[PDB]
């Protein structure tokens, strides 16, 4: 689908509210496998199961290993920009 | 594949 830019607002006591799978070592993108109800990703409205996360706050995740992506994603705070695409 | 809750 079209590449989308999506804003997410997270408080410091919360996670992103997603589960991710995939990663470079598996030959697939970082993919959203779950959106957890009521948590920041669900609340932001623009992130969905099946979206590939191409970048977060300008950091490209297209060639990142699974655990690299976890570290990068979990470091982001506050107003967080995502670049995503549903394929 | 691995799954991480984040």
């Amino acid at each position: 689908g079209p590449i989308r830019k999506v804003l997410l607002l997270k408080e410091d006591h919360e996670g992103l509210g997603i589960s991710i799978t995939g990663g470079k070592e598996h030959g697939v993108p970082i993919l959203i496998s779950e959106i957890h109800p009521g948590q920041p990703a669900d609340r932001c409205g623009g992130l969905h199961v099946g979206d590939a996360i191409l970048a977060v706050n300008g950091v490209n995740l297209r060639d990142t290993k699974h655990k690299e992506a976890v570290t990068i994603l979990s470091q982001q705070r506050g107003e967080i920009e995502f670049e995503v695409v549903y394929v | 594949w691995p799954k991480s809750i984040i």
